[PDB]
């Protein structure tokens, strides 16, 4: 329902990841993608199986939160509402699942470590931690970051205003959600990075508190 | 200069070679009574497409036309005949094994002799062929047109009162000349003072009117023809006679009192060579008008060029070795 | 004045000029001739000669692969030149045109060190000396241009001009680092065959503190001599060579190297080298010694590197206009009057005279291409020096030189683009040269003949961007694309053209029941109105699309207005009256009254000019059978919808 | 980062990619390329020179280095892969010509060839004319073909035939065609019109056609996104870039300035198709980034694309580009080739 298993001849995609860009993206209105995100927001804090997906693919979640970042999230300021408010709507219930992902995961050595399975003859590495992906993407300049910044930017910018719109209440939590996952990542950043120093393994990450300090490309000022 | 070489299979005399417009495809006459046809591929090489029969007596040119009137080719002929030919795909027709698929739309028939060159004109005049003859008369016939090429209005007849050898349209796009036509002579008489003659077309009279004759030219002339026209004031004719030859001619402006008459020129020679130590038997110019060639009995092709000064002179010898 | 010498003989193989005349026309780079004689077989039993055509291209150098880059580089180059702007100051802008010339020689030599690799890979010798022979041409080309830059372009003054003349003969004279490989890679250079000729030549070259370092090694290897060597090695360190860096006058040169000369002739008077004649040798050449600078004559390779070392040793104070006399009176000490000077040695010399004219003139002789010629008098234009003078014919030298050059980049099959940016330069004939050539670029694809009418219509070139529609319509009207014809006659803007092919439409038709296209007809827009037979064509199609797609006197009217026209062929207007029975007989009056007599009038002027001839064939008959009962269905349906109207008009003349 | 030009003496009308291994971690390492406009045009192999290096002696080792080479007949009108060791080709001449690397030898050779694919027809005799074939697309074992004269061609890698023909799917020249889905088809046209064909239908006739409103925009250029079927971008006469939903009605749904002529070829990123790249007659290359998919905008006011021109000058024309990971190579009527390894630096 969502195509985790991208077959090699298959020129479009199937599920949901499909319904979203061909059917909600014209009407204006986005009750199944908020939907399925809802389901992912309870199927979280009731756990997912470490070898979802094995046999099929690596195992693990990434392909779930491929989905949620790179075609929702990232997606979700480029789209059209008809409900001025489900702009915020949406903004709710994927970094409600972000949240809730970065915090249950508490980083561990083997995070730093490519484990290897056999998928139908070849040796493959399995899908890292969802909350060592999220770590990744927030200790980088990330379009993720870009995201989450401006959004706390966006906030401030309606909310100076005192005024009452449409979704408020929606923008407020999102917010809150972007808030809590920054600090989410600052109470085990050094546990991450230390964990990356012993396992020397090839990757580059940032600390946040001078991510935070990078230039704001639409003020460009420091002013995050 | 770099030469590449092609047997030409025709069965006595060539008499006559000309490019298309493009030089991706030549036309060759021979006294066997064919034409041939040889195109130029994306490779380099040159291939024979068409060789087939054309006239009943010799042929004494070939002549193309300019491509957006499509594919046409004329030819003229010691029957009195001239003939054009139109270039057809799809119509080649087994029923009549070894005919070509360049057909004659039409054969030309109203000279008294044998009509000795064929060129069409400038296209911004229309689809029109002047032909000459033995009988001192150069013809102009006109297409109305440009599909049914059998239908060829004669709209001229010009007369020179010597024997006609060669003709040259002026190339002038340029509408501040009016149109314009020079023709050779091969008379051996020594009668005739003059061996070439210059024609208008006069708008206030409607017909070709003999604006200048060449009174230097007293030897008889095997080939003529106008340079290119660079923008130039003046005209620049080339002739082939005893010697080569290089012509101004520069329009004298009518004053505001001669009306009607045709226009006159201040006429210079420039130019006369005797180096081929011999007859003059061809004469023609590069694209730009800047270049002329010249054959001769010494076997030798000649070109000639201005240096900055406009004193012309011979800049290469084209000729055979003989091994 | 020009073209004194023999004009440029071509051979041409098996043609037998020794009495047989010729035939010959000109292509866009190539010439045919063809030769007068066949052989009518007198008995022998030989293959009797066809005749044979012959395809003489233009000499001029620019089908050499490699010269394809010098081509491109140097029209980046050339671009780059102008659009240098003419008020920048004369620092910066001397300083941009010698970078100019300096990008002009790195193509030169990056041409010449890729054919020099070319040549050595070459497994077919006569390949290896066909590609060395043009290394020769292009070294040659680097060295008239690495002069030409120093006393035209970069135009050095008294002092440096002697720096700027050594370093011109080491970046040519390179033959010295070559034997300095070999002398030194030997277990014992001192006594390599060579060493002394080398350590001569580095003193020839003024290389003085490398032929130092070559001297050390006698000195190394030879204790007698090593204390004489390091005289000789200390006067070549005393020596007053100007320092770019170095703030003293040509005086403060001029009175130092006196003192310098006055020192060295000192040694010789004491005998100081005459244990060791090489070394007596450099103490004479040093001093300027024109009789011992002559016996190094076989370690001089050329009359201008003897010229240079004469003025290091004999004149470090020359100026521009002294230098004409030591350049004369050295090519008459090289040559000694028994050889005459070589091409290269008039071009040298006439620059030491400083007449560009006269080296512009010998280049035009001396070198088969152009390219130098045209792109040297352009920078030299750029440096305002020249016949900028008009010529007997409107245009300047510069011009001249760049109308031959872009000529010979329209003989190419490629480079004609080039071409065309080499014409827009050229101010008084530039626009009407490619007038004459543009239109004969080959137009293989739609796609090419595109690039071609855009060049054209940038240029606003009208007449041939006519021409070259009209070449497109009519390879698609001899291949029968009849959308592309319409579509290039409209470009054409060509009336009768685009009725001309209307006429294969409306036939194409009748030959079918149906068109070849019908996107094409709907999507006419304003181009319909470009012929009446076009607007007939596009309303025959709209009255088409009124029958599967609208209504009735709207489609009634347009019938009658198509059918009155000048514009309805009279083949069909027995199928536009057919086309009225299904409009007549409706139970609403769709014509007037006064309608239904012009469509009676069109039925009279087709069937009053049926002839009344008798008798061959029977076949005939059964189209008449139905061609009457055609008009009888007509007369009848006519007058039934006109009783039908005159009832419903009069009684609109009556309430 | 800079980007290293190599003159190569033959004008280049079409470039492309090596396909990588799947599953590789590779670079593009090698490319090829087709030529137009000499007396003798050809299709050649590169690899990508190597600046990471020097060795003692000081050699600029750098150089795009030609692997192999095989002369064409005609000039190369289009070109792509069809297997790692496979190439197809189109010509002037109408042919489409198959050909095949040899990794064990460095040659190219041809593998099949339809040499009377795209022709001219006339009155009665079949003494046909050539007709320029303009391009070519890959659907492994399955391969179509347009050109002048309106054919739409359907062949196959394994057959010596033709499968299906399709003649005077249009009056005028078609320029470009590309694959939708596997049997359905879209192809662009001199009035300015995106026709779609459906190789099951059993007539000839087209399934669905798309145009600009009235004025004649000729369309020389298609491709359509990689991870979207009904996404497609169609390049003008005019410089001018179309983005299409095939679905939504007959119009463009955005339309946006590229270039100041003739656009010849347009491109989605392979990998990342929120990026497109686009050359041209303007003598111009260009980068487009958009990070609802963000070429599908109504507004580009609000929603943002955000656009680079890739070459620090202009050239003569850039006929034609391609783009694999961060590597990008484009050719050029300037008898030069443009590579870079690296896009995003």
């Amino acid at each position: 329902i969502l195509q985790t298993v991208r077959i090699p001849s298959q020129r479009q995609a199937i599920g949901i990841e499909v319904e979203l860009n061909e059917i909600e993206s014209r009407c204006e209105e986005y009750p199944l993608t908020r939907a399925f995100c809802q389901l992912i927001s309870t199927l979280v804090e009731s756990s997912f199986p470490s070898n979802l997906g094995a046999g099929l693919r690596p195992p693990g979640f990434d392909p779930y939160l491929q989905f949620l970042r790179d075609s929702v999230f990232l997606r979700f300021r480029t789209r059209a509402y008809r409900r001025a408010a489900e702009k915020w709507e949406v903004a709710e219930v994927v970094l409600e699942v972000f949240y809730k992902l970065l915090r249950d995961y508490e980083p561990q050595l083997e995070d730093f470590v490519d484990q290897f399975v056999e998928l139908q003859g070849e040796e493959i590495i399995a899908y890292k931690p969802p909350g060592f992906s999220l770590m990744y993407h927030l200790l980088n300049e990330s379009p993720m970051l870009e995201l989450a910044l401006s959004l706390l930017e966006e906030g401030v910018k309606q909310l100076d205003t005192y005024a009452p719109f449409p979704g408020k209440k929606h923008l407020e939590k999102a917010v809150q959600h972007c808030l809590a996952l920054l600090n989410l990542t600052l109470q085990k950043e050094n546990l991450f990075m230390d964990l990356l120093r012993e396992s020397q393994l090839a990757l580059i990450v940032c600390p946040l508190e001078q991510l935070l300090q990078g230039i704001n490309p639409r003020t460009k000022k420091a002013d995050n | 200069f770099v030469a590449r070489s092609i047997a030409a299979d025709h069965k006595d005399l060539i008499h006559d070679v000309s490019f298309d417009f493009h030089g991706r495809r030549m036309a060759t006459c021979s006294s066997d009574q064919s034409v041939k046809v040889w195109d130029k591929s994306e490779s380099g090489d040159w291939h024979c497409t068409a060789s087939w029969k054309t006239h009943s007596g010799s042929v004494w040119r070939v002549t193309w036309a300019h491509p957006e009137f499509g594919q046409v080719l004329a030819s003229c002929s010691f029957d009195r005949t001239a003939a054009v030919w139109e270039e057809i795909v799809g119509e080649s027709n087994d029923k009549l094994r070894g005919q070509s698929h360049w057909v004659k739309r039409t054969t030309l028939v109203d000279s008294r002799t044998s009509v000795t060159d064929v060129k069409f004109a400038p296209k911004h005049m229309g689809l029109m062929l002047a032909t000459c003859s033995a009988d001192g008369i150069v013809r102009i016939y006109e297409a109305p047109d440009v599909m049914n090429l059998s239908q060829w209005s004669l709209q001229h007849e010009i007369s020179c009162k010597l024997s006609c050898s060669c003709i040259s349209w002026n190339p002038s796009s340029s509408r501040a000349h009016s149109p314009m036509i020079a023709v050779g002579s091969d008379d051996s008489s020594p009668n005739a003072m003059a061996k070439v003659q210059i024609f208008e077309y006069n708008e206030n009279t409607r017909k070709y009117a003999k604006a200048e004759t060449l009174m230097t030219v007293t030897d008889p002339v095997h080939d003529i023809a106008f340079a290119p026209n660079l923008g130039r004031s003046f005209h620049i004719l080339a002739i082939a006679t005893k010697d080569v030859r290089i012509f101004t001619l520069k329009p004298v402006r009518k004053e505001l009192t001669s009306s009607g008459g045709p226009t006159k020129f201040e006429i210079h020679i420039v130019a006369q060579f005797d180096n081929h130590n011999s007859q003059v038997w061809r004469v023609s110019w590069n694209i730009t008008g800047t270049v002329l060639a010249s054959s001769g009995d010494d076997g030798c092709v000649r070109l000639w060029k201005a240096n900055y000064m406009d004193n012309w002179k011979c800049t290469g010898i084209l000729k055979g070795n003989g091994s | 004045e020009e073209l004194d010498g023999e004009p440029t003989v071509t051979l041409i193989p098996g043609v037998n000029s020794k009495k047989n005349q010729m035939y010959f026309d000109w292509g866009p780079g190539e010439m045919l001739v063809c030769e007068t004689s066949f052989n009518k077989k007198e008995k022998s039993e030989m293959v009797p000669s066809c005749p044979f055509i012959y395809i003489i291209r233009k000499d001029v150098d620019v089908y050499s692969q490699i010269l394809r880059k010098l081509f491109n580089e140097s029209h980046g180059i050339f671009l780059g030149l102008q659009r240098i702007d003419e008020e920048l100051t004369g620092k910066s802008r001397k300083s941009q045109l010698v970078r100019v010339s300096k990008n002009y020689r790195s193509v030169i030599r990056a041409c010449m060190e890729e054919m020099h690799q070319v040549a050595i890979a070459a497994k077919d010798p006569a390949n290896g000396r066909q590609f060395s022979s043009q290394v020769s041409i292009l070294s040659a080309m680097e060295l008239i241009w690495n002069l030409c830059e120093i006393l035209f372009i970069e135009v050095a003054p008294a002092g440096p001009l002697l720096l700027h003349l050594l370093d011109w003969v080491r970046l040519h004279v390179c033959e010295v680092d070559s034997l300095s490989a070999d002398v030194l890679g030997s277990e014992n250079p001192s006594k390599h065959d060579s060493f002394w000729n080398l350590v001569t030549i580095l003193v020839l070259q003024g290389r003085l503190d490398e032929a130092r370092q070559m001297l050390s090694k006698e000195a190394d290897a030879s204790p007698a001599s090593a204390g004489i060597c390091r005289i000789m090695g200390d006067l070549m360190r005393t020596m007053p060579i100007l320092s770019p860096g170095n703030t003293q006058t040509l005086t403060e040169l001029e009175l130092k190297w006196q003192h310098w000369h006055e020192e060295c002739e000192r040694y010789l008077q004491d005998s100081t080298f005459a244990t060791s004649p090489h070394l007596e040798s450099l103490l004479k050449i040093m001093l300027g010694d024109e009789a011992a600078l002559l016996e190094q004559k076989e370690l001089l390779s050329n009359w201008y590197h003897f010229l240079v070392t004469r003025l290091l040793y004999s004149n470090p104070t020359v100026k521009p206009i002294d230098l004409h006399y030591y350049a004369q009176s050295s090519l008459d000490l090289f040559l000694g009057g028994e050889s005459s000077p070589e091409p290269l040695d008039n071009i040298l010399l006439a620059a030491f005279e400083f007449d560009i004219h006269q080296v512009i003139k010998e280049c035009s002789i001396a070198l088969s291409n152009w390219w130098f010629v045209a792109h040297l008098t352009d920078l030299l234009d750029h440096c305002k020096l020249l016949q900028s003078h008009n010529l007997y014919f409107g245009s300047n030298m510069r011009e001249f030189l760049l109308l031959e050059y872009a000529s010979g980049l329209f003989a190419h099959p490629s480079l004609w683009q080039l071409g065309v940016d080499y014409f827009d330069y050229c101010p008084e004939l530039g626009r009407v040269s490619l007038e004459l050539h543009i239109e004969r670029i080959p137009l293989n694809t739609e796609q090419k003949a595109l690039k071609v009418l855009r060049i054209c219509e940038q240029r606003q070139m009208t007449e041939q961007v006519r021409s070259i529609c009209k070449i497109l319509a009519m390879k698609a009207v001899r291949n029968n694309r009849l959308g592309s014809a319409l579509s290039w006659s409209i470009r054409a803007k060509d009336a009768a053209f685009a009725t001309l092919v209307s006429d294969r439409f409306l036939r194409d038709y009748c030959e079918r029941g149906c068109f070849s296209d019908l996107d094409l007809i709907d999507n006419l827009g304003p181009a319909m109105m470009l012929s009446d037979r076009l607007t007939f064509l596009g309303k025959y199609r709209e009255f088409h699309r009124m029958y599967g797609e609208k209504r009735f006197a709207d489609a009634a009217s347009l019938l009658l207005s198509l059918m009155t026209s000048r514009i309805a062929p009279r083949s069909f207007w027995m199928t536009l009256l057919t086309d009225a029975l299904p409009l007549l007989e409706q139970k609403q009056v769709i014509f007037s009254a006064e309608q239904t007599y012009e469509l009676m009038r069109c039925l009279e002027d087709l069937t009053s000019r049926r002839p009344v001839h008798g008798e061959s064939d029977t076949e005939q008959l059964q189209d008449d059978d139905i061609e009457t009962t055609k008009v009888e269905m007509l007369r009848l349906s006519l007058a039934r919808n006109l009783a039908r109207a005159i009832i419903r008009e009069g009684s609109l003349e009556g309430s | 980062e800079e980007i290293y030009a190599k003159f190569v003496s033959q004008k280049i009308s079409k470039t492309r990619w090596r396909p990588l291994p799947p599953g590789s971690l590779q670079t593009a390492e090698t490319f090829a390329t087709g030529s137009w406009d000499n007396e003798e045009n050809y299709i050649s192999l590169w690899s990508i020179g190597d600046f990471g290096n020097l060795d003692s002696d000081g050699g600029f080792e750098g150089d795009h280095q030609l692997l192999c080479d095989i002369r064409h007949h005609g000039d190369v009108m289009d070109l792509q892969f069809f297997d790692q060791e496979r190439i197809v080709a189109a010509s002037s001449t109408g042919c489409v010509t198959v050909f095949l690397h040899h990794p064990n030898n460095q040659t190219l050779s041809v593998n099949q060839q339809w040499t009377t694919a795209h022709y001219h027809t006339g009155p009665g005799s079949p003494s046909y004319s050539s007709a320029p074939c303009t391009g070519v697309v890959c659907n492994n074992p399955e391969i179509v073909t347009v050109g002048e004269d309106g054919r739409i061609n359907l062949f196959r890698a394994d057959h010596k035939e033709a499968v299906r023909t399709i003649d005077n799917a249009d009056s005028s020249t078609l320029h470009a065609v590309t694959f939708l889905r596997t049997p359905e088809i879209l192809t662009v046209n001199s009035i300015g019109q995106l026709k779609i064909w459906d190789f099951r239908q059993q007539g000839n006739e087209p399934s669905q056609i798309l145009s600009l409103t009235g004025d004649r925009v000729p369309l020389h250029c298609v491709d359509r996104h990689p991870n979207q079927q009904h996404v497609v971008a169609t390049g003008g006469q005019d410089g001018m870039l179309s983005i299409w939903d095939v679905r939504q009605g007959t119009m463009p749904v955005s339309l946006l300035k590229a270039h100041e002529a003739e656009m010849w070829e347009v491109h989605f990123h392979p990998s990342n198709p929120e990026h497109l790249f686009t050359c041209s007659e303007d003598g111009s290359l260009w980068h487009w980034d958009a990070s609802i998919s963000s070429w599908l905008s109504t507004d580009p006011a609000k929603d943002r694309i955000e656009i680079t021109s890739l070459l620090p000058s202009r050239s003569l024309s850039v006929n034609t580009l391609d783009v694999l990971g961060p590597c990008l190579v484009c050719g050029t009527d300037a008898e030069a080739i443009y590579v870079t390894r690296h896009l995003f630096s």
